[PDB]
């Protein structure tokens, strides 16, 4: 299953 | 034998058509299972194997909100890559992004990934070390600047090392009769006169999973590298691969030639001549 | 900006036998940007109803897609794929060969 997080660039 | 998992991302801008294209799949191996597309008429993940259709419907709903997420994360990147950049506002723009785990045949970690691009160059990548950053330009070094304020590549870890690996363990538990089957390759040689001087003899590869495999030709003995034409791995559209290998040889040297054929689902690798 | 061309292979799911039922495939694969028409073609003109993979991409990020249709090969009919992309000039047919 997928990742819950992440940030934008 | 070992495994992988992977989740892949692109995000194409199209200025003066709505807002930029999301697509994005899920693969074990070399097995799809599932996919989302922004164009989609009710977008929602879908599954593609038949042995992910057996989680439940909070699982969808999970997938699909995150799917939702990073579409909109990635709007926001490449809004801001357009700064980073110079660049105007009027040309289509790529952001990919992969990321996932690789596991040995006892399920334990080999390693992770989390890797991006930007019109197709290399943008910045997690190291091998799930802890600090490759940054390709000065401008993806702000975007380290940023994830390393955040201490993004801690949460990466502890996502890469956990949960990526503890799922493919149950994907493969839960697709074990095709995850973990090889396919062999089925393997014949052709031959083909080009002239009253020489013949193509062509070595063949099908019905192959994965689509890992080495086909090599020799000629007494010794590899035909530079004379060798190799097609690129394709897909059947049955779950297996098809790889062909081609050289030109003299008239009467035919038996000189073999084929080579290493594929995981062989015990051992298989060598060919052409069979008149 | 850079850009890669498709490298383009027409081809079937199983070895052709006339009159049987097969799959006609076009795979291109290699390219970059991600934009990309293709068309199968049976004697000459588009069939209808073509479906493809969805969007993925290699190690080296360029992208990968495959086209396909049923179809019955004949020894008489000719298929083939015509293919355009931003890297080239006129649109590029190639022809299927049942031995290739
Ligand atoms: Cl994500």
């Amino acid at each position: 299953r997928r990742k819950w997080r992440r940030w934008h660039l | 034998g070992s495994h992988s998992m992977r989740y892949f991302h692109t995000s194409v801008s199209r200025p003066g058509r709505g807002e930029p294209r999301f697509i994005t799949v899920g693969y074990v191996d070399d097995t799809l299972f599932v996919r989302f597309d922004s164009d989609a008429a009710s977008p929602r993940e879908e599954p593609r194997a038949p042995w992910i259709e057996q989680e439940g419907p909070e699982y969808w709903d999970r997938e699909t909100q995150i799917c939702k997420a990073k579409a909109q994360t990635d709007r926001e990147s490449l809004r801001t890559l357009l700064r980073y950049y110079n660049q105007s506002e009027a040309g289509s723009h790529t952001l990919q992004n992969m990321y996932g785990c690789d596991v040995g045949p006892d399920g334990r970690l080999l390693r992770g990934y989390h890797q991006d691009a930007y019109d197709g160059k290399d943008y910045i990548a997690l190291n091998e070390d799930l802890s600090s950053w490759t940054a390709a330009d000065t401008a993806a070094q702000i975007t380290q600047r940023k994830w390393e304020a955040a201490r993004e590549a801690e949460q990466l870890r502890a996502y890469l090392e956990g949960e990526c690996v503890e799922w493919l363990r149950r994907y493969l538990e839960n697709g074990k009769e095709t995850l973990q089957r090889a396919d062999p390759p089925k393997t014949h040689v052709t031959h083909h006169p080009i002239s009253d001087h020489e013949a193509t003899l062509r070595c063949w590869a099908l019905g192959f999973y994965p689509g890992e495999i080495t086909l090599t030709w020799q000629r007494d003995g010794e590899d035909q590298t530079q004379d060798t034409e190799l097609v690129e791995t394709r897909p059947a559209g049955d779950r297996t691969f098809q790889k062909w290998a081609a050289v030109v040889v003299p008239s009467g040297e035919e038996q000189r030639y073999t084929c080579h054929v290493q594929h995981e689902g062989l015990p051992k690798p298989l060598t060919l001549r052409w069979e008149p | 900006m850079i850009q890669r061309t498709p490298k383009i292979q027409v081809y079937s799911r199983h070895p052709a036998e006339n009159g049987k039922s097969n799959f006609l495939n076009c795979y291109v694969s290699g390219f970059h940007p991600s934009d990309i028409e293709v068309d199968l073609l049976k004697n000459g003109e588009r069939i209808e109803k073509v479906e493809h993979s969805d969007l993925s991409f290699s190690k080296d990020w360029s992208f990968y897609l495959l086209y396909y249709t049923e179809f019955t090969p004949t020894e008489k009919d000719e298929y083939a794929c015509r293919v355009n992309h931003v890297t080239l000039s006129q649109p590029k047919i190639v022809k299927w060969d049942r031995d290739m």
